[PDB]
DNA sequence: GAATTCGAGCTCGCAACAATGAGCACAT
DNA sequence: ACACTGCGAGCTCGAATTC
């Protein structure tokens, strides 16, 4: 049972991985999807803990070995439709994506900043106190 | 270089399996020393074999 | 319900959750979102309201209309309040149950008999120069800031390690926590410390005959599990709310045990300490007047001269 | 008593029931009237048995369609007896409750060396000699000659247990081990004969977990009992371990050259068929020319059997009734012993499991032996890694089965690993009037130093400073007892011996003594009969073990024989075998577990078997540290179950040494007092 | 009426995570 | 074809007194 091409098959790469009809003669290796990591569906799509295992329905994932340690742990796989149709579930239109990225690329140089003044009233505070009292 | 490594090993196993067949001592009927030197020698198998690994 | 571990929230039988979770009026998180829409429509049946004094505040009292219950149980220990918000309660909640009889619990044994005491200090001459001379908020470090208070803390502090009491020292204004915690090398929780080291301080205090005394700052003024002190030795609170020395008094019931209060004298702390006690007499609680402790002049105890009296008004009034 | 659970009348045989151990008859009900299979929890050891029998020896009275028969699969022998006494303490208050008498038989069943009479063939100390002497007295060429009635030799207990031992069953009567033999005794039967011949009709039945779980042993003990059964794995939190060793054979030099010797003696006695002699002698050297390399370790599951027909020529169709046809062999050729052939049919095991189970095996071949790079002794692992390929059988052919311990640490991956879905999968916690247990996990040392026992901070002299001041300030507070498991044998010694260097082992010696577990059997039950013996009296002892070891599983501490319970790191397996890292493999894409994941599980899992082995009983206190940093993380103290995690609070999470004591000594003196 | 001081709570981003040892019960 | 559990940042309240 597939949807793409309607072919009957038992099992492909698919749909035991991510409970996906697709038959694995096309695969679509670089046409409909690719495997896009973890830490890649954080920073660029913006998605925090709460959506990619409870919002309904739960999306699982891939284990597979980390590619520079080979002894520590884990590399999770998430299939890239998964998630992009995710990011349209959870922050309305793709259109409000980027806008919602831009408040937020700033508060990092925000920080920058915001750290650069409180270095100055510290340090100051540290030498002006010694001559306002007499 | 493994004989050196190896030949410490044994050094503090000899000084590790006194502690018990001392630890009976402080107890009550003392142990066998035909038994406490069986899986010494046992022990001891391997170092001295291994001790012309790298003579 | 607290955000942090959250153990299925939804669909339980007993929900212990805290104000400003139920009632927080920002964007909640997406975990958050969906148990108040599950809260919000199941009907209740006994509420149950620790700290009602807080509940008639603009955001707390928003609580009672999200929430729907049927029976709501109100427990506190401080009913006074500031601002006259406690008769506001009586249909927030519903009548004055019961009240407990305080001086019939202690004659019974269900609460320490407890020997209220306020020493106060005499003002040091170098200090009263520049308590008279200004008027704007910087008289408020001078007076907790006092030498001459420092000197009844430090003996305080040593007449009861030498009895083996566990000592509380709750002092407000932060600055005067430093000032008092590292010039006797006590372990002072500041307030902004951690979770973490809140809680190893707070626990080699009880199971531990070596530390003694500890320095708390507006942190012990609510239901936390402070681990049975002996004495307290409140240095300049809050001003003149008569919640927070019923709150501290708490903590000392839980002569046996017996707390003290430090006041500079000639000042406004006068003022503020009878103002304190005004609830605590309505309970039958007995505040005696210490103007001269048992041999103060006899230990060592600091600030002797004149020389590191005189540094001590270089640092507090270069703060402005 | 008559007890109700929601649709029963459970005569339960005591006064007072706990609270949670009603709720367990509950949860055990659901499972039967659903027809399926259950992964429950509870703590004890007793207590548990005595309310698991009482609702489903009730349970086939009001519904004797259903259920028939009830398969209790425990441990090994002493727990066999001790769960067949706890079922006639029920019995027999159902002899006074109701006055009568029921056809009600429940028995229990064992190895050869257990059930046997016949004096010339009992006192053999191994158990592979008992069934060759057993089988040189009773094989079917052994009679052969024992219908003329001679006197040549025989077994007068199985002559005369197929002649009058078929027509009668066994009444009733509740049977041990014991009872068997001397019911055997007195009548002049077998009892282990009379045993395997009356488990077909029974009621409650007890054996171990190889009559179920051994696939070439279920097929003749238990393949056609019941096909509407009940089956109990009592105290499984091993087993996965169990399922493994179960499919998977080990070859080596040392076993290969005795199976030349073995192929030998053959070619001297067909000359007093031949083809399978050159199929072995074929076989024998391709296994060994497999050995025969000095390379890097490879794996090739379905592609040994490539090679095995490329160089040998043997495929893999007569490869199957390799082991069946060897099984023949030796019937007519009647040899005496078959202990000597033992290397013979490993191999023939090894080649009749190479041929059918490849989907989730592996072959190993280690020439690189551990840590020396230049020492000739290769071998060859047939390592299975799925373990639900042993439970299939059993998952299918029966009823309901009950997978029930003290310790499934997360209840989620026992259903991942054994591909089957329960329908309760349920935990549960013992209720008590005081808190009989004070768990702390004792982090960071005296002078605010990590404690752990990873690889790289072992050798450092400011961790083991930091475990000789605990055991040391731990040792004076506690009275009577303390059980100190280790992680392994290379770390123990390691560490008492650089505890007698410095000056801390002398201050252990002056409160308690301190007896070691060692490997071997004679110096350990020596050194446990003193520690047994020095708790009693004032003097106090210490058994500093290891975590894998025999008291840790076996020995099981009561009030005060250890008092507490010091875990002196994670026990971790070794992570670096190239067994446990090709398992992982398999671990990871089927079934997704995280590898991570499957080692704190396997870990935690021995650190809270150990360490609840110090409470049983109701008046039962125990103390028990967790001395280990890395216990205090949230993917490992998660995992202990919910009955020692329960008690664990944030003020005991990452105690120093010092504060672990006022925990220690504070909870001792509140426990001292009557209630 | 609109600031302060010091406290509290809930969201959420930030940076960087680890895993080392050793043996007897059960079938013809 | 990287990345777990802890933790200070803003944000918004509170009690009580100030400016
Ligand atoms: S046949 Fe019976 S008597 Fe003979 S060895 Fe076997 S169990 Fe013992
Ligand atoms: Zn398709």
């Amino acid at each position: 049972i597939c949807e793409e091409c309607g072919k009957e098959f038992m099992d492909s790469y698919l749909m035991n991985h991510f409970d996906l009809p697709t038959c694995d003669n096309c695969r679509d290796a670089d046409d409909k999807h690719k495997l896009i990591t973890k830490t890649e569906a954080k920073q660029e799509y913006l998605l925090k803990d709460c959506d990619l295992e409870k919002r309904e329905p739960p999306l699982k994932f891939i284990v597979k070995k980390n590619p520079h340690h080979s002894q520590w742990g884990d590399m999770k796989l998430y299939l890239k439709l998964q998630i992009v149709k995710r990011s349209l579930e959870v922050w309305g239109s793709q259109e409000a994506l980027e806008e919602a990225k831009e408040v937020r690329q700033e508060n990092r140089e925000k920080m920058k900043q915001k750290k650069f003044d409180k270095k100055v009233k510290e340090l100051r505070r540290a030498v002006r106190s010694s001559v306002w009292k007499r | 270089k493994e004989n050196s490594n190896a030949a410490i090993i044994k050094r503090f196993n000899h000084h590790s399996a006194m502690v018990l067949a001392a630890g009976l001592r402080k107890q009550e009927a003392q142990n066998e020393q035909t038994s406490e030197p069986s899986n010494m020698d046992g022990n001891s198998g391997d170092a001295d074999c291994f001790q012309p690994a790298v003579k | 319900f607290t955000s942090d571990a959250k153990d299925k929230p939804i669909g339980c039988s007993v929900a212990i959750s805290t104000y400003s979770m139920l009632g927080h009026t920002t964007k909640r998180s997406w975990e958050a979102e969906r148990v108040m829409e599950w809260l919000k429509t199941q009907e209740w049946g006994l509420m149950i309201l620790d700290e009602v004094h807080t509940i008639p505040a603009k955001m707390f009292r928003r609580v009672l209309t999200i929430v729907q219950a049927h029976c709501k149980l109100g427990l506190t220990a401080t009913l006074v309040r500031e601002d006259d918000k406690i008769v506001d309660l009586n249909f927030l909640i519903g009548p004055k149950l019961y009240e407990a009889n305080w001086m019939e619990l202690q004659n019974n044994g269900y609460i320490a008999k407890v020997q209220c005491a306020e020493v106060w200090c005499p003002m040091s001459p170098e200090f009263y120069r520049e308590y008279v001379a200004i008027k704007t908020k910087k008289r408020i470090l001078l007076y907790t800031m006092n030498p001459n208070k420092f000197r009844a803390c430090q003996f305080l502090i040593k007449f009861h390690e030498r009895r083996n009491d566990k000592i509380i020292v709750f002092a407000d204004n932060v600055f005067a926590l430093k000032e008092y915690a590292i010039r006797l090398n006590k372990p002072y929780i500041y307030g902004p410390t951690s979770q973490g080291e809140r809680m190893q301080i707070l626990q080699n205090f009880k199971h531990n005959p070596k530390i003694n005394t500890i320095f708390i700052s507006k942190v012990g003024d609510t239901s936390f599990d402070l681990p049975e002190a002996n004495v307290l030795i409140q240095i300049s609170s809050h001003g003149g709310s008569r919640r927070q020395e019923a709150q501290r008094l708490g903590r000392v019931l839980r002569y046996n045990a017996f707390f003290y209060s430090l006041v500079s004298q000639d000042t406004q702390e006068m003022a503020y300490s009878t103002k304190r006690q005004r609830f605590l007499v309505d309970q039958g609680y007995s505040f005696k007047v210490i103007t001269k402790l048992a041999g103060m002049e006899e230990e060592d105890l600091a600030f002797s001269t004149k020389e590191e009296q005189q540094q001590l008004l270089q640092k507090v009034l270069a703060a402005t | 008593m008559k007890l109700n659970v929601d649709g029963l009348l459970v005569y339960f045989p005591y006064d007072y029931i706990y609270p949670e151990q009603f709720s367990y008859m509950r949860e055990l009900k659901r499972t039967l009237d659903a027809k399926g299979h259950g992964v429950l929890e509870m703590p004890s050891g007793t207590g548990k048995t005595v309310s698991l029998l009482a609702l489903i020896m009730a349970y086939q009275r009001a519904y004797p369609l259903e259920v028939t028969k009830l398969i209790y699969c425990s441990r090994t022998v002493p727990e066999i007896e001790k769960v067949i006494e706890e079922l006639r303490k029920l019995l027999n208050f159902y002899e006074k409750q109701e006055g009568e008498k029921l056809p009600f038989l429940g028995l229990a069943l064992s190895s050869r060396k257990n059930l046997c009479i016949h004096p010339e063939v009992t006192p053999l100390r191994f158990g592979k000699d008992v069934d060759g002497k057993c089988h040189s007295l009773t094989a079917s060429y052994v009679r052969a000659q024992y219908q003329h009635d001679t006197s040549l030799p025989h077994c007068r207990f199985y002559e005369e247990f197929d002649a009058h031992g078929r027509e009668v069953p066994l009444p009733a009567g509740i049977y041990n081990l014991d009872d068997l033999k001397a019911l055997g005794r007195r009548q002049g039967w077998c009892p282990y004969f009379l045993a395997r011949y009356s488990i077909l009709h029974a009621n409650v039945v007890v054996y171990s977990y190889h009559y179920l779980l051994d696939p070439k042993i279920a097929d003749l003990v238990s393949k056609e009992l019941a096909r509407k059964a009940v089956v109990v794995f009592d105290e499984a939190h091993n087993i996965d371990n169990v399922c493994i060793d179960s499919m998977s054979v080990n070859l080596t030099r040392r076993t290969l050259d005795r199976c030349q010797g073995n192929l030998e003696t053959l070619q001297k006695t067909v000359l007093r068929a031949e083809h399978f002699l050159g199929f072995l002698r074929r076989l024998l050297e391709y296994v060994k020319w497999r050995l025969r390399v000095q390379h890097v370790v490879q794996e090739s599951p379905p592609a040994f059997l490539s090679g095995l027909a490329q160089r040998v020529c043997i495929q893999r169709k007569p490869l199957r009734f390799c082991a069946e046809r060897l099984r023949s062999l030796l019937h007519t050729l009647e040899i005496t012993d078959l202990a000597d052939f033992s290397p013979l049919t490993l191999l023939a095991n090894f080649a009749t499991l190479v041929s059918t189970y490849a989907k989730g095996f592996t072959i190993i071949i280690e020439p690189f032996d551990d840590r020396t790079p230049t020492i000739a002794n290769p071998i060859l692992h047939f390592s299975c890694m799925d373990a639900s390929l042993a439970i299939k059988p059993v998952f299918e052919r029966f009823q309901s089965v009950i997978i029930t311990s003290g310790t499934l640490s997360p209840l989620d991956i026992y259903p991942k690993i054994l591909d089957f879905h329960p329908v309760t999968m349920a935990t549960f916690t013992m209720t008590l009037a005081r808190v009989c247990l004070c768990p702390m996990i004792i982090g960071r040392g005296n002078d605010q130093v990590a404690i752990s026992s990873k690889f790289e901070t072992r050798e450092d002299i400011a961790v083991i400073r930091n475990y000789g001041n605990l055991l040391l300030e731990m040792s004076a507070v506690v009275p009577d007892g303390i059980v100190a498991f280790f992680t392994s044998y290379q770390y123990m010694e390691s560490t008492v011996a650089s505890w007698y260097e410095q000056g801390i082992l002398e201050n252990i010696q002056r409160n308690k003594l301190l007896f070691i577990e060692t490997q071997d059997g004679a110096e350990t039950s020596v050194a446990l009969e003193k520690y047994q013996e020095a708790c009693e009296n004032g003097r106090g002892a210490i058994l500093l073990s290891v975590a894998r070891g025999k008291v840790s599983e076996g020995i099981d501490f009561v009030h005060h024989y250890g008092r507490a319970v010091i875990m002196f790191g994670v026990p971790y397996v070794y992570t670096q075998s190239r067994i446990l890292k090709a398992r992982l493999e398999y671990l990871r894409d089927q079934f997704q577990i995280r590898e991570n994941d499957f080692l704190t599980f396997d870990a935690m899992r021995h650190a809270a078997q150990c360490v609840g082995r110090a409470i049983r009983g109701k008046t039962d206190y125990g103390l028990m540290v967790f001395a280990d940093k890395r216990f205090a993380r949230g993917d490992k103290r998660g995992k202990l179950p919910r009955w020692i995690q329960e008690h664990l609070t944030d003020a005991n999470l990452n105690l120093t040494v010092d504060e672990g004591v006022q925990v220690a000594k504070y909870f001792l003196r509140q426990m001292a007092q009557p209630f």
